[PDB]
């Protein structure tokens, strides 16, 4: 099916806008299909759209472009890096996906997340709500968004960067997160009070809550209990 | 306050406002703020100062129990560093409306390095040498030795313009450390009260000892060579407690009548010399007022401005603060 896919690439290449580089993309898309490679990288090519993607690829690197949408992702994609584009929606994700990077786009929603996802970077978007979080999630960046609440944190979450949002409450913490150090960032939000879940929270938890309109009351009590590592600037 | 320090404090505030992340204030010593490199600390009037070193953690690890090293000692150590540093990912710093990229929502991309969580968990049982390298043990104690456990760095060349007040500009090369985190390897008042502690320490000196101090400190204004030399000699005597010397009148003022070094007198001088570091062209105002006898006018002028804005996060405040300390101490010695 070489001639088939080679046509699709040709029709896509001849539908270009003046500022794009669909010829360079055509070459990289050509070698990727014929050699059955695992990494397709079309970064820094001024592309406004992508053709149908070579199946059986593992990583798709299409960052620093002008993409407003993505085609149907390969059914066994391991990593997706679409950082710095103009996407408003992410297509349905393969259950094999473990790394999703879509920073600095214009996403207002996120699709359901696969269970094997360990890295989710969706900072600098327009999210108001975030879907349920995968159990195997380890690193999560959702800062520079417009969220107001967070879903329950998974049991293996190590780093959570949720600053620069509009959060009014803390998410529910896991009872079986027994890894060495949790680094949870919530600074520059709209959190007004501290939840009761902060008791019985080990020193394994490092939480930042600076830049939060914390009431002078809850600010006074924290000033006492501090005599979990917390920073209340 | 260079545009570089302006950029790095923005990074820290966006990534860890009010945390333990420390910004790099100068572009030339950024390469010594890498993971596994050692950093020295000292309490100052403005908090604590972070001093670069030439050491890594491998230089201070006691490896006498190991049998297989008796170039392998340098090969084994270097892999311990390269293997236990993870690039945990990239981050996005949005820049305020004053900052603009040369060449819209303005943003820069930075990269993170961290010592592995597994290696950090074994740091408790690794043994440190009894005698530290001389370049550090001569000026600072073992409990002020820290390990760089995390860094943030640029990923590409960044030319950033600033109009904070104009046309200030800095070009950060790729892979320049902008901020970092330290970890202790072993194991506070208000300004007016900390200056009163300083002035109280110096008031208990004899007349002659107070004039030796004033004569030495005045020679430091606008001459960074003499101030750096004085800070090094005062630090060394604070550690050694002895003296043989060109800076003999100042160092001898740190000892009391019985011949015992009063450590508070050495710390008070060091706080002065560190405050002088926060000043650049202002030191020429201090040297002028000291020359013409208008130090009181200069002190009231600084105080007046300090009361008018109570209505390097704020670099103007840091300057006024160091100015108030430097002028107050000199005025007190000249009484």
């Amino acid at each position: 099916s070489n001639e088939h896919y080679l046509r699709i690439l040709t029709e896509w290449e001849k539908n270009s806008s003046p500022g794009e580089e669909r010829g360079i993309a055509f070459n990289r898309l050509s070698q990727c299909f014929q050699n059955q490679e695992a990494v397709l990288n079309l970064s820094d090519l001024n592309l406004t759209s992508l053709p149908e993607l070579p199946k059986h690829i593992s990583a798709l690197i299409v960052e620093n472009n002008k993409l407003t949408s993505l085609p149907k992702l390969p059914a066994f994609l391991k990593e997706l890096n679409a950082d710095n584009n103009r996407l408003s929606v992410i297509p349905e994700l393969p259950e094999s996906l473990t790394t999703l990077s879509v920073r600095s786009n214009q996403l207002e929603n996120l699709p359901v997340l696969p269970n094997h996802l360990t890295s989710l970077f969706v900072e600098n978007n327009r999210l108001y709500n975030l879907p349920a979080l995968p159990e195997k999630l380890k690193f999560l960046h959702v800062y520079y968004n417009r969220l107001t609440t967070l879903p329950d944190l998974p049991d293996k979450l190590e780093i959570l960067c949720a600053q620069r949002n509009n959060l009014v409450t803390f998410p529910q913490f896991s009872d079986r997160n027994n890894i060495r150090q949790k680094e949870y960032y919530f600074h520059f939000n709209q959190i007004t009070t501290l939840p009761e879940s902060f008791s019985q929270l080990d020193s394994s938890y490092r939480i930042n809550i600076s830049g939060n309109p914390l009431s002078t009351r809850v600010l006074q009590s924290l000033q006492r209990l501090t005599s979990q590592i917390y920073f209340s600037d | 306050f260079s545009v570089f320090e302006e950029i790095t404090r923005i990074v820290v505030k966006e990534m860890d406002a009010g945390g333990d992340m420390i910004a790099v204030r100068s572009l030339v010593d950024a390469d010594r703020f890498r993971c596994f490199h050692l950093v020295g600390e000292k309490r100052t009037f403005f908090g604590c100062r972070h001093y670069t070193t030439g050491l890594t953690l491998m230089d201070i690890l006691d490896t006498d129990g190991d049998k297989w090293l008796d170039g392998l000692q340098g090969q084994k150590a270097e892999f311990q560093i390269l293997d236990n540093v993870d690039s945990t990912g990239e981050l996005i710093v949005r820049l305020p409306k004053e900052i603009t990229i040369s060449g819209h929502h303005q943003k820069i991309k930075i990269s993170e390095n961290r010592i592995s969580q597994q290696y950090l968990a074994t740091l408790e049982n690794r043994k440190l040498k009894r005698e530290l390298p001389f370049s550090f043990r001569s000026i600072n104690t073992r409990e002020n030795l820290y390990l760089v456990t995390e860094t943030l760095e640029t990923v590409k060349e960044e030319t950033l313009k600033s109009d904070r007040q104009g046309q200030r500009e800095v070009t950060i090369p790729p892979n320049r450390v902008l901020s970092y985190r330290v970890k202790q390897l072993v194991f506070s008042r208000n300004m007016k009260e900390k200056l009163e502690d300083m002035e109280s320490v110096l008031k208990d000196l004899t007349e002659e000892k107070r004039k030796d101090v004033l004569n030495s400190l005045a020679k430091c204004l606008g001459k960074e060579d003499i101030r750096q030399d004085l800070e090094q000699r005062v630090s060394e005597v604070l550690i050694s407690g002895e003296l043989h010397d060109p800076d003999k009148p100042l160092l001898s003022s740190l000892f009391n009548a019985a011949g015992v070094l009063v450590e508070a007198r050495a710390k008070a001088i060091l706080d002065f010399l560190d405050a002088l570091l926060e000043l650049s062209e202002e030191q020429q105002f201090v040297a002028e007022a000291l020359e013409k006898g208008t130090l009181p006018l200069l002190k009231d002028q600084v105080k007046s401005v300090m009361e008018q804005n109570w209505d390097d996060y704020d670099p103007e405040a840091r300057i006024l603060c160091a100015l108030y300390v430097v002028v107050s101490i000199l005025l007190e010695l000249a009484e």
